[PDB]
Parts: C-alpha cells; structure tokens; sequence
RNA sequence: GUGAAAUUCUUGGAUUUAUGAAAGACGAACAACUGCGAAAGCAUUUGCCAAGGAUGUUUUCAUUAAUCAAGAACGAAAGUUGGGGGCUCGAAGACGAUCAGAUACCGUCCUAGUCUCAACCAUAAACGAUGCCGACCAGGGAUCGGCGGAUGUUGCAGGACUCCGCCGGCACCUUAUGAGAAAUCAAAGUCUUUGGGUUCCGGGGGGAGUAUGGUCGCAAGGCUGAAACUUAAAGGAAUUGAC
C-alpha cells in the first residue's frame, strides 16, 4: 500500500559507449523498463554522456511510477570480465537523476563482474598504439 | 668504540666472547654441556648431552627426559635439570 | 638502419644463396 | 648511462616475474615495474551524496565505498600524470607525497 | 509491464524476522505459459538486513529459492548465502596474510553444498613489525583447523540449526578461538556457501518452515 | 527557471578563460549549492536565472 | 567500436536481465626494493615420491680441494614432426577508416600459433650489460630462515608480540680516508708502493658474424669462422647552448 515501498532492481550497465538502465523484478527474470542512453541521442558518440543518462533516467522515473514501484535496489556495474572495470562516465547522473526525481533508493552495490583469473585481452602485447 | 685501537686483541673483555660465534672466538670452545637429569622420583643419575638428538629413557618408566629440537634438548616440565662440568 | 632487419636481411641473402648453390650443385 | 640503479623496476633475487596489462592501453608490463595505485572512492559523489541521503529508504544505510587496484604502463602512467618527471637529485627520493 | 501479468508477494521462511519480500510479477495464464512453472524464478537476491531489520548485517547476502507456489505466494527457502562485493573488498588489505579455506560438507536432508571460510592475521597490540605476515606451514594448519570445525559444526541435523547458525557468526568465531594458538585470526566467518545438491521437493517439509497463510 | 544567486567564483576557466565557474544557491531552496558556470562578467551577490537546474560541473574546470 | 565514423549484429529479437549445463584457458585481490632454484624459471587445495639450502652439534672421515681444453645435463619465447584439444587472444589474409599515398599505427572477422602428450632446435637486452674460489678493509637500520638469552601480555611448555646477540641470504641508506675518463662503485677498494689461484675472452671503425671448408639439425638454423678492398676518425662520460 501507500508509504511500504514496492521495489524494483535497477541494473544500471555504463561503459565508456552507452548506458543501460534497465528495471527487473527481484528475481531479474522479468523487466519493467530497459532504456539506454543511445535512445535519448541522435549521435552515437553521444550516448555515454551524462546528459543522455540524465533523459534515460527520467524515463524510467516516468514509466516506474505507474506500476506502484516505490522504491529501487540499484546494482550499478561497469563493462567487467578481462576489460575495463571502472563504471562509465555516465553512471553518477543516471543515479542522480534517480535521485531527483522522486525516486526511492534501496541498497546500492557494485556488480561488475570481476575474473579471479581472465582470459588474454585484445590489443597485443605492446597494447594499444595510441 | 672507535675501533681496536682501544681494546687489546691479546686480552679481549671476557663478556664480549660470550656473545660472540664460537669458531670465531680467540680459542674455539663449544657451545654445550652435559646435565645429570634428575626424575621426580629415583633414579636421578642420567646423563643426557644439551644439544642432544636422541630421546633417552629411564630405567624406572622410561620417564621420557627430552625431546631433540633445532637446539637444545626440550626438557620436560617434570624432570629437573643440573648440570655437570669439568 | 636497425640492425634486426640488417639480420633479416643477411638471412634472406643466406638462404637465396643457398638455393642458387643448390640449383647447380 | 645507468639512470636508475634498480632499472626502473622492483626485481632483485628472482629471474622471472609475470606481467600484467596497462588498464588503459592494455600493454604487458612487468608487475613489478608497473605503476600500481590503489583508488577507493564513494559510489557517489558530494554533489550527489546530498540528493541520495534523502532519497534513502531508510536513515541506516551507510553509503557503500568502492576499491580498485589499477596497474599503469610508465607511457600511460606519465601521460596521465600519475607519475611526473622529476629533477635528478629528486628521482632517488622514494618517500610517498603526505 | 503489460496490462496482463499479476502481483505476486514472496515468503520469506520462518526462520527470518520479516516474511514479506517485495512483489514479482508472472504471466497469467496464456496458453502453455502456466503461472505456476512460470514463478518458479527459485532465485531471490536479498540483504539479510530487511529479514532481520538490523543494519549492521547488509554486508550479507540470502538467494532464496521459490519451491512452491500457493495462495498468492511463493513461499521461497534457503539456496544460498554469500558476501557483497564491498565488504570483501574492504578486507584484503596489503601487509596481511590471507588464508581460503572450503569443503564439501554434506547434511542429514541429503543436501549437497560447499562452504567457503576467509580469515586474515590480526597484529598484536604492541607491534612495530609492519607486516604481520604468517609462515606457510601455519597458514596450512590453520586451513586444517577451518576445515575441521566446518565438518564438526556440519554433519548434523537438517539445515534449520545450519542457518540458525549462519546469521549469527558461530563457525567463524569457533574458528577464531579455536586457531588462537596458531595466530590470532581476525576477521574470520563464512565467505559464502554454494548449494551443491538439493534431494527433492520432498512435498510438505518445506510447510513444516512456513506459517500459516 | 531556477533562479540562483553566485555564492564564489572559482577563477576564469576555458581554453581562452572566457568561462568563469562559480558556486551558486537556489533563492526558492537556500540550502542547496550547485557548480555552474557562466559567460560575461560575473562578481559575488548576483542573481542569474537559468534553464536546467540538474547540470552539474567540475571544481577548476 | 571510435578523437569522429564505417566495415559487423539486429523486430526471425540484436544489446541487456535471471537460472542452469558444457568446454578450454587462466590462478586477480593477498603480492612486498619478500621467498625458492645452477640458470631458464616457479603463485588455488590435498595426498604421495625423491631432492635441497641454512641453522644446531663435545657425531664421523681425514686433504678427499678450487678452477677447468676435450666431453656432458638442463636451457624463456618463437619455430619443426605427428596425436588430442581448440575458450580467449592472434603473425599471414580480407574488409572498414585516416592519409597526397597507408601492404602501418585505430575497428571488426579470422589461419598457423597460443593449451597438452611423444620427439627435434639450442638461441634472447638468456642483464647485475659485473665468471668462480679465498682473505682483508667504514658505519647504520630494516627484512627472510635457524639458533641462544631476557622479557611481560595474550578469549590461547609452546604459538602470536617486544628487546638483545650469533650464522646464513636478498637488498637498502650515509660517507670517502679508497678507486675511477666520469657516470658511479662498500665493491667496480686493498694497482707504476704494479704478483692469492684458476677458466673464458678484446686489440681503431667497416667489409662481417659475411665467403668457404668442417660439423650438429627434417628444415628454419646453430658452433667454428676469413680475405681483398675501404676509411681518419667511429666511440664512452660529463659540460654550455639550441631545439
Ligand atoms: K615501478
Ligand atoms: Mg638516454
Ligand atoms: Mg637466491
Ligand atoms: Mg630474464
Ligand atoms: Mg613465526
Ligand atoms: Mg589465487
Ligand atoms: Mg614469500
Ligand atoms: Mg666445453
Ligand atoms: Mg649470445
Ligand atoms: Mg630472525
Ligand atoms: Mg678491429
């Protein structure tokens, strides 16, 4: 009812080109709204920017409220495995924007998959010439 | 202690050579002795090395008197310890 | 010039001269 | 010319030591040459600390940190200013800066 | 999202504080996609903070398991326990021995899971040593140690004592005071636990966990 | 239409240092303090009015 | 995916989310001016098998030793012959992009290869660019292994911790009264006041590690290895400018 919080998981996925915001049911099986940042830009360079995140959060607060979700848990994660593991550049708006609009914020944690022991990366030896 | 200027080779203190390896010593001299173990009850006559290796026994229990260790023989906290010297 | 491709170079150099050699035996 | 006695690396009485790769241009580098750095940081930010607290279900929960150990090659680790070229009496100073 | 799919509101077991557990959603009765093979989702990702509504606890996490559904509800048990990523983080620190140890252990209900113990060398209060290091030939006995009052507190009855023992640091800190001798072993407790195996459904056993609803 | 009043200026920034960054408040909502960054001439007890109040900013940017 | 894009995937559902199974590779964090090994090299647990250093010793033999032509073991990676495996990455190749041009740097798909078993090769900036054994010659603190002593705490004689000392090891800091062309080195010192033992090895720069012979290898190649001719410099360390 009113003021118990309904919850919803919001698995925010920014890497360094875009960013997912994508609300599931407890188990993740299901999906309530899955909005990227390339949706809300008419340049794909663009889509990893804050701004983008910003209108994809704003989206998901929009759709989010219909249903009774009244609060989100958030696992926010980067690009993980064997490449890079720092959340993108995209990732502190899409949360802030959750925050802003009149969203519920639960647990938030850190899912980016970490190897114990990865595969080689791309790129050779030398690495990535500029 | 600017150096050996102060000290005599010849007569060195007598607590300096205590510390120092044996081999490396004015005269070489060991390390050990020999300690007449003495049990709880009789039999108090043993002889046992203080750098041994080998567990001895008594002839009353086998009253196991030490265990060989990296050093010293592990004396047991039942068996009392003197020793024996020249 | 690197002197690893002056190598690859003689070896090149080598291995013709040896199938030249080959060739007439 | 010798400019480092210990040869810009961390080896003595070993003769192998594996790599890793440069978390920017992903460039094998031995592990004890490279840069290492261990960055912990909040999730979010002080700008976003403020509008998170009140966005909180509940007043207990303390905002989660996160750690990260990043590995550098000396190019990426000297572009990205990790690390600047010191002077030469200053190089054989090791003391950590504060 | 739909027009179509229903509420439904998950149990957590008896064993827990608080029961209710948020809302799931399923299809409700379209052709073959029955709603009741269809909210066998059997995975439920929680805190352990909101199912005993104390704090300090969040570093932990329960993956609850949906065995039947009935009434509206799920009525979910036990399938796991592991760590946040922030609190083992936190833990491995430089200048400190990490010691792993996991085993197999197996229940009298026939369920099959592996448990997994992390423990790390705690420096005395008046030590200028600056690395509280441990040799290897004590860091094996001490996984010995681990491993031994694992399989002691297990091999037991059904897995009701072995949760009831979980939530609260009862292995951990047995294995703490009994490794004493060795090192002093802070920060010791159960990484995570892995369901092996699960006998069956069994059909009623798990009502014997639930409350009337 | 969020006006705000510049609380500090923060040095001229940019790549000719046209951009002058300051920290500002909101008139409706005293205790919230946001970056922002501004064109022109701007010195400390202004009000400036904008559009987006969401953007956020860069200390020395 | 990119500085920006395209080659590629996708309403037959790409990307993303949850569960589960399989496969191969890899052992994060802990991880250090730390350990072991003749070097190459070695990092999940447990059991087995043989080996090893150091320490302790009032145990034993009694010169049995050091270095070594010839002759032998081992020797990263790449490479070769077959069998298996074949996740990821990726020489060759193809395509997209940039560019005056791009057989390159940047993207994507990929073959041999990367993993393993049985055999070959015998090379690396295989570096401490510093052969091995022995003696002496400044100080200091830290650390690893063993041992001796003291010490007073542990939810526990012993273990953890503190203090002192000895032997052995990896290093580090300060300073010459030393050396050196200097950088610098506590050994690269004890050198015209020149001699402890022994092995290898250099004689201005090219031609050239080339020609040829010999020899090992399936091959790629390895070991040994010139001459004619040409040249007045090539080179090392440091200094002041310029960039
Ligand atoms: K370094
Ligand atoms: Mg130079
Ligand atoms: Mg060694
Ligand atoms: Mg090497
Ligand atoms: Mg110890
Ligand atoms: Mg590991
Ligand atoms: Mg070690
Ligand atoms: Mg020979
Ligand atoms: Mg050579
Ligand atoms: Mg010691
Ligand atoms: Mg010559």
């Amino acid at each position: 009812r009113e003021g118990e919080h309904v919850f919803g998981v919001a698995h925010i996925f920014a890497s360094f080109n875009d960013t997912f915001i994508h609300v599931t049911d407890l188990s993740g099986r299901e999906t309530l709204v899955r909005i990227t940042g390339g949706m809300k830009v008419k340049a794909d360079r663009d889509e990893s920017s804050p701004y983008a995140a910003m209108l994809a959060s704003q989206d998901v607060a929009t759709r989010c409220k219909e249903l009774g979700i009244t609060a989100l848990h958030i696992k926010l994660r980067a690009t993980g495995g064997n490449k890079t593991k720092t959340p993108g550049p995209g990732a502190q708006s899409a949360l802030r924007a959750l925050a802003r609009s009149g969203m519920k914020i639960g647990r938030i944690e850190d899912v980016t998959p970490v190897p114990t022991d990865s595969t080689r990366r791309k790129g050779g030896r030398r690495g990535r010439r500029l | 202690m600017v150096l050996q200027n102060d000290i005599d080779l010849l007569n060195p203190p007598a607590e300096l050579e205590k510390l120092k390896h044996k081999k490396k010593r004015l005269v070489q001299s060991p390390n050990s002795f020999f300690m007449d173990v003495k049990c709880q009850g009789c039999f108090n006559i043993t002889t046992v090395f203080s750098h041994s290796q080998t567990v001895v026994v008594c002839p009353g229990c086998q009253t196991v008197l030490c265990q060989p260790t990296g050093g010293k023989a592990r004396l047991t906290e039942g068996c009392s310890f003197r020793r024996k010297g020249d | 010039m690197r002197a690893k491709w002056k190598k690859k170079r003689m070896r090149r150099l080598k291995r013709k001269r040896r199938k030249m050699r080959q060739r007439s035996k | 010319t010798f400019k480092r006695r210990n040869g810009g690396r961390n080896k003595h009485g070993r003769g192998h030591v594996k790599y890793i790769r440069c978390s920017n241009c992903a460039k094998c580098c031995p592990k004890d040459k490279a840069i290492k750095r261990f960055l912990v940081r909040n999730i979010v930010e002080q700008a976003a600390v403020r509008d998170v607290q009140e966005a909180c279900v509940h007043d207990g929960y303390v905002l989660p940190k996160l750690y990260a150990k990043v590995h550098h090659c000396v190019s990426c680790a000297i572009h990205a200013h990790i690390v600047r070229v010191r002077s030469r009496e200053n190089r054989r100073n090791r003391e950590p800066p504060q | 999202p739909f027009t179509k799919k229903q509420w439904y509101d998950i149990k957590a077991p008896l064993l827990f504080t608080s029961r209710n557990v948020g809302k799931t959603l399923v299809s409700r009765t379209q052709g073959t996609k029955i709603a009741s093979e269809g909210l066998k989702h059997r995975v439920f990702e929680v805190s352990l903070a909101d199912l005993q509504n104390d704090e300090d606890q969040a570093y932990r996490k329960i993956r609850l398991r949906a065995e039947d559904v009935q009434g509206m509800n799920v009525l979910t048990n036990f399938w796991g326990m592991d760590f946040t990523t922030d609190k083992l983080r936190s833990l491995v620190r430089k200048w400190q021995t990490l010691i792993e140890a996991h085993v197999d252990v197996k229940t009298t209900d026939n369920y099959m899971l592996r448990m997994f113990a992390i423990g790390f060398t705690k420096r005395r209060p008046n030590q200028v040593k600056r690395t509280c290091y441990a040799q290897a030939s004590q860091i094996r006995q001490i996984r010995r140690k681990m491993v031994e009052i694992m399989v002691n507190q297990a091999a037991s009855c059904d897995l009701k004592e072995l949760v009831n023992k979980f939530i609260p640091e009862v292995i951990g800190k047995e294995i703490e005071k009994a490794t004493s001798s060795i090192f002093p072993l802070q920060n010791v407790y159960v990484r995570k636990v892995k369901i092996l195996k699960a006998p069956k459904f069994d059909l009623g056993k798990l009502m014997e966990v639930h409350g009337d609803y | 239409v969020k006006l705000a009043v510049v609380v500090k200026v923060m040095g001229r920034t940019g790549s000719r240092g046209q951009v002058t960054q300051v920290r500002v408040k909101f008139l409706d909502d005293q205790n919230r303090l946001i970056m922002r960054n501004v064109k022109g001439p701007v010195r400390e007890g202004d009000i400036l009015t904008l559009l987006e109040s969401e953007r956020e900013a860069r200390r020395l940017r």
